[PDB]
């Protein structure tokens, strides 16, 4: 009788004596959307809050979307935010932000894509640019162009998408500048808003899980 | 709808085949630097004038382009351009966009200061935010507007299409030489027919262009 | 995240009499290595700040020698023989031990 | 790995769902409930159709921690049987409600019990009314001490449960909002608290 | 011995500027040059510090982004160049090598 | 041929007409509307549904909608049938759901500025092979405007939204 | 033969590594480290990059050497997690930290730890600053297995003070890299520090270099 | 004699094989860099203690070795060093040159300036111009001058000859990291037989250090 | 029913459903602690009373040209558990963690002086129980080697057999010192020791 | 306006030394900054202007290579760097935007 024995283990699994051994319970039917692991959920894509501004705890509705405007000039940038799921801050509303307090370590990448919301008359371009850990947030736009950027033209296309290469356990920032002004038509409207998504690559995985 | 993208930067084209390559002769030879420079966007005004940039001055200062090679300076290279126009459906215009090489550029500007003391030099290096031209009858120099069709040149007609691309090989009577003095060609764009909308609308309409080397050799 | 707190406000003084200011913290400020280490600055209204204590006890090329401070540990505190009028203006504590450096809170010197 | 993030480990490790005290009418009918501490709730919830089974563990002591040699008794109902209603009642020698008789000194007791429903997966949303609460119940345990008079010794006692073998069918949003009640998703109507934190300007880094 | 600054600026919100200390009689490669500074009517702050040997910059958390210090050797300076300023930025400014030998004077800075 | 099937399975087995509801109108500051779907068929068992979502508007308007069922949607304290019901509060939906994680479910989005047609076929999920109808509510389909209806003075100030539900072999 | 000299018979055997003493708050939060005896620190030194698992063991009985019921309680926080601050505090029913429940009167409990590095070999010497460019001082890296916990169980106190000790055995042990050994006295628990005005000599004296 | 040369630099090495490769393993895998870097001659007096240099900061500054790579900043590298000794044939001495995986130095020294106003800190980044040590026997830790052996090491014993080589791959328990924070081993330099000449020659013989990466990655 | 503190086992894990970091190679793994009891270290022969201020100069021995032909130079015991030249190198250091050791050992040495320089030592060793030589011409009809320094620099001793009264290792002169003018006059010879093969020790203890 | 400057220096052969000169009111990205000499007991020489906009520096040939002028935009300056001193550069040296409207104050350099 080695030592170690007569303790109460709270991880431990086994075989336990069944209270009810005649019984035969019901068998399962098949329903459609079984989820094996948790990964099948974090590879949706979910809205994120970037306009989490302080004056929006009474309408927050608006939380959800960014505008766009003519009353801005060309060259300058629009938002800005960090490319972290486990703090705070915009990375709090999707769903991969919530999968995330629940364990420790985590690595992978990640995809960001954005859908512009306007007229069909409305034209023009915008600078998507991603600044990669341990750097520097841009100054201006000829510094921002010059690491790795998309450049988003919502006159053709509606929704771009930006990947993250790696984030693990500084980080990056994720800067929308403005390329062109907004041009817009008599009739069509003034501003537009554009609203961002979130989720993970195949490669994202969790460990250590821990409590929230 | 097509992205582009050739190393690090990824941009937005039509599926057009209205390419032009000057002269004929695709850039023919004998890693970090075939992507696309985009630079500053300039507004279309009602009463501009015009624009030049002068190559391959534009990419000195961005990029590393004319990035002093410590072995020896003999650089050779093409370009690959790309000017769009984004306006809506009720503007109307005409652009004119064309290279014509080894441009000289007789006017001269007053320049940032002197006092009459020293005669007013000149700047013919616009480099990355371009310049105003003077008058454009004469592109500031005597060449008459009307003849500017006789070098590589595309119209952007407003009404149909937004974009123009010339692919321009290297042209100089010796293969290599020292980037800083040289400038070989110089691009220009002129509003042949004035811009015009109703008012209510945007009054400036925006000019973007994209620079894209074709095999800078140094060797 | 150190705090550091003075003795409030201000104690009045009159020509003569100590005035014993004091300064209490959070954790101890004493290294590694031997030495505890805090400093103590005088600044007069319309000018640039100066240094008054070295260590937690010695002096530099103050010339009155009123100024003596005490203490260890937790708590210290600066014990003046008498204030003369030069004496007046704002008093401040500065702790080295842990990264971000504190300044003090501030107190006054008045006359009655 | 991608074996550390699979269902099987979402819900494994055990913890405390009551904590039972016995001062000194001699009984208590500890109803199941899944429902009962917040932290599960919310992991619970994020699917809508579950199937498992239990493993339970009560542990028990004096509450100044210190073992007298004393018996017990925790009879278990099953849903629909009677519950018990004194501490001298008829249930308490029922055969079909199966109890486990364990002192105070010894290893804590362990019991499995397989998942009872006669549909084919339990539901934490019901739309339609039977109200807006649906019939499964898992049975409630009842403890009580052996004997005809009161036993001197006052007892608490922690419930500490297992879940094995899960797996879920559709999967649903989060809970932001703090709960109110037990059995509806009810929230607070005037304030609402947004998910997020907050910054002062957009253009911030 | 004394270190002299620049005069007194007024700017913008968004804006960066850039304050200068001056090396007198002292080398400059020998101490550290801290940074402190005074809100209109608040207590000290500090800001950080410069190893002027080999590069060594460490700021305050608060400042971790805004701030930037750099020295010359040849012209014997020390710069803070601030960015992003706020309408909370509008202080006295100083340099001091070490804290007792030296400070210099105040410079306000208005980003009203 | 943008149609998204909920969970990847078609409804198989073992009244066929397209029923088209009261059309709903977009105002300027709506937040949204839903229906509970046995009962909306009711005032007009083992069944599919089909439904289909669609928005005439035209080219300077502008607004983004997001539609997506729900199975088993119960609510905060207040069954629609026909005319459905307005929300109280969108952002949590009404069980403190978030709205930012409602496309976990399936969905697809209604943006103005390209396509004005959403589809969503889904197939019965219950516990039990058969129930009653009356009682129980499988699923929930909401719409949510996301980014508001904006226009300039002068034009249409309602925008109108068609749904159409077809049975699949009840 | 050879095989007494193994890496594996180098660091078999089980040795004590602290003593916890609650007399009469009501809780002890002992942290986890090899380090903390000095014998083991200098065998431990003789390598720089050593990766293995251990096996714990906790003896408890009366500081005056006899035994009373009292049930205890000995929760195992992972990294990362938070530690418990009260007797009755918020941590204590937290799932994801498993625990043992043993009785004082039973054997021993006897609980194996996996190690939890993020990287693949513990380090007993690291370089570097703990933070692309230095940030911060100190000469410490991160690695560590966490804190045990150990409390009664109840409501109010216990009427008996209980003392215990820790017992670590090391197993499936591998090594790399090997070092100089120590000669000089230790001085702190976390750097190589050494007496600077005085330094023991390795080697005992003799008079002349001639005798025998 | 040979005239080893790899891309630029060219530098003349005997002809022995006297190697020594650190742990048996060549730096294995998975274009202006690979060059044998040299630094600064420290001269070797009659009564110095001894220096140390530690890596990769001593290519930090000069060099381009950890530029920032705009892209990411994993690196991984090995190194190949060169010891060597011009002296005479009248000077007699012997050096120590070890390699030293993942070195501490607990001791402290003041750096360059505090007035007791913070604590003193310390360097452990001499970077270019290495440092001198303290104790030498006890090595600036605790270690032993005398078990110094038990690492890569080759004895530079001025009757014999004057080079030595060391080859040391990356040891680390990450595959690949951040370069400013860490510092992977540190060479010393130790003269434990002292210097001798007779008065007249020359007072202080000079030692000069090469280096050359080995394919130090960035993928 | 016991807590038997050498004993293994299987124990149950803390946290089953963890799965650690996979290993990666990192060069230089060690499996048997004999790899580090086979390389040369220095030796503490010049232990005098007189070197704990600058203990840097306790690790070589000098030879000089005052000394006259056939004098004793220096010796030194040969047994690493003991106290004296053998605590400093790491063979001494490791015995100190066993009970019982056997095997053959090997002690070089190493010249350091000027490439002028000339002369011969001859190194002696007597077995155990025997007795210290008095002379010079009693001491080479033991084993014994003749190192010359004017033609190799380096030379090898090895020692038969030690177990668990021992060996000792002297270092005549045979020749005096011969330098050139210009030469410097005095030099230096450090000693290196290591084990061989055969080198097994059987049972643990702790210092 | 007006243009001050740093003080005198007194240096060895070989080395190399950078004066300053401050702008006041103006703006310094609109004036060339030429920079004049004056051997002592000689006339006035010249070596150098500037163009701040794009940084065109040309200098008289018989500087060519010692000389180097730049600007900073942020804090107003205009440094002339000169290197490897010989015994002929002991003058003073000033800057001025122009020729007319200001000049600056004598800085006076020592080699000997």
């Amino acid at each position: 009788l080695k030592p170690g024995t007569n303790q109460f283990l709270t991880t431990d699994d086994g075989v336990s004596a069944p209270i009810l051994p005649g019984f035969h319970p019901t068998p399962p039917i098949h329903i459609p959307g079984e989820v094996h692991n948790l990964l099948e959920i974090c590879r949706v894509e979910t809205i994120l809050e970037v306009n989490n501004l302080k004056t929006n705890e009474t309408t927050p509705m608006q939380r959800l979307c960014f505008p766009v405007s003519v009353q801005s000039k060309t060259g300058e940038l629009c938002a800005a935010f960090r490319a972290d799921p486990g703090r705070d801050g915009p990375w709090q509303s999707t769903i991969l932000g919530q999968l995330c307090r629940y364990y420790t370590q985590w690595s992978g990448s990640l995809e960001v894509t954005f859908m512009f919301a306007g007229s069909f008359m409305a034209t023009g371009k915008m600078l998507i640019a991603y600044t990669p850990p341990g750097g520097n947030v841009p100054a201006d736009r000829i510094t921002a162009m010059l690491g790795t950027h998309v450049i988003w033209d919502f006159g053709l296309q509606s929704s771009v998408t930006l990947v993250v290469p790696w984030i693990s356990n500084t980080t990056g920032i994720i800067t929308i500048w403005y390329q062109t002004n907004y041009v817009v038509p008599i009739g069509a409207p003034t501003t537009a808003y554009i609203v961002a998504l979130a989720a993970a690559q195949d490669n994202f995985t969790m460990k250590l899980c821990k409590d929230t | 709808v097509a992205q582009l993208t050739i190393g690090n930067s990824t941009i937005t084209t039509q599926e057009a085949a209205n390419i032009v390559i000057a002269y004929g002769e695709w850039p023919e030879y004998c890693v970090s630097v075939n992507r696309f420079f985009t630079l500053d966007t300039k507004s279309w005004a009602k009463d501009s004038k015009g624009w030049y940039w002068k190559f391959p001055d534009v990419l000195t200062e961005v990029g590393v382009f004319g990035q002093n090679a410590q072995f020896h300076y003999l650089y050779r290279s093409g370009f690959c351009v790309h000017v769009q126009c984004n306006a809506s459906k009720f503007h109307q215009g005409a652009l004119l966009v064309a290279v014509l090489p080894e441009y000289v550029l007789g006017t001269i500007a007053g320049g940032t200061g002197n006092e009459n003391s020293h005669p007013p030099y000149a700047t013919t290096q616009p480099g990355q935010v371009g310049a105003v031209l003077t008058h454009p009858y004469v592109l500031d120099a005597g060449i008459p507007l009307s003849q500017l069709t006789v070098c590589p040149h595309q119209w952007i007609n407003l009404r149909t299409n937004n974009c123009a691309t010339i692919i321009v090989p290297y042209m100089n009577t010796v293969p290599f030489d020292s980037a800083l003095n040289h400038c070989n060609f110089g691009l220009l764009v002129i509003p042949v027919v004035p811009l015009d909308f109703n008012a209510g609308a945007t009054s400036e309409i925006p000019i973007t262009v994209t620079i894209a080397p074709m095999c800078a050799e140094f060797a | 995240a150190v705090v550091m707190t003075q003795t409030p406000l201000s104690l009045p003084v009159t020509l003569g009499q100590p005035a014993s200011i004091s300064c209490k913290s959070s954790q101890s400020l004493l290294y590694s290595d031997g030495k505890t280490y805090v400093n103590w600055f005088q600044q007069r209204p319309g000018q640039s700040p100066k240094r008054l204590i070295y260590l937690v006890s010695r002096l530099d090329s103050g010339v009155p020698d009123r100024f003596s401070g005490s203490g260890s540990g937790t708590d210290f505190t600066l014990k003046i023989s008498r204030v003369e009028a030069e004496d007046l203006g704002v008093y401040y504590c500065w702790q080295g031990t842990h990264l971000p450096y504190t300044f003090g809170q501030g107190t006054k010197l008045e006359i009655k | 790995s991608t074996q550390e993030t699979a269902i099987g480990n979402f819900f494994s490790r055990a913890g405390l769902v009551s904590i039972i005290t016995m001062p000194t009418d001699g009984y208590v009918n500890w109803d199941i409930d899944l429902m009962g501490y917040a932290q599960l709730r919310r992991k619970c919830e994020l699917f809508t159709y579950m199937r498992f089974d239990a493993e339970f563990t009560f542990v028990v002591a004096k509450p100044n921690g210190v073992l007298v040699p004393q018996l017990l008794q925790y009879m278990y109902v099953p849903p629909g049987a009677p519950k018990p209603t004194s501490r001298d009642s008829f249930a308490w020698q029922t055969a079909t409600n199966p109890s486990v008789f364990v002192k105070m000194t010894d290893p804590p007791a362990q019991v499995s019990v397989p998942f009872m429903s006669p549909a084919s997966a339990y539901q934490w949303f019901y739309d339609g009314y039977p109200g807006q609460c649906p019939n499964n119940m898992m049975g409630t345990f009842s403890i009580r001490t052996v004997g005809t008079e009161k036993s001197p010794h006052s007892i608490t006692l922690r419930v500490y449960m297992r879940i094995k073998h899960v797996r879920a069918w559709i999967p649903r949003p989060l809970r932001n909002q703090p709960y109110l009640f037990k059995t509806n998703p009810n929230y607070k109507g005037n304030d609402i608290k947004c998910t997020s934190t907050s910054r002062d300007k957009i253009t911030t880094l | 011995v004394q270190l002299v600054q620049s005069g007194a600026e007024v700017k913008k919100p968004g804006a960066s500027v850039k304050v200068s200390c001056k090396a007198s009689g002292f080398n400059i490669k020998d101490f550290y040059i801290h940074w402190v500074r005074q809100r209109p009517g608040q207590g000290l702050e500090w800001i950080g510090w410069i190893d002027p040997k080999v590069g060594n910059t460490m700021f305050d958390p608060k400042f971790q982004g805004k701030a930037r210090i750099t020295v010359d050797a040849s012209i014997s300076t020390a710069y803070l160049e601030l960015s992003r300023l706020r309408s909370d930025d509008t202080a006295v400014y100083y340099c001091s090598r070490g804290a007792a030998a030296y400070w210099g004077q105040g410079t306000l800075v208005t980003v009203s």
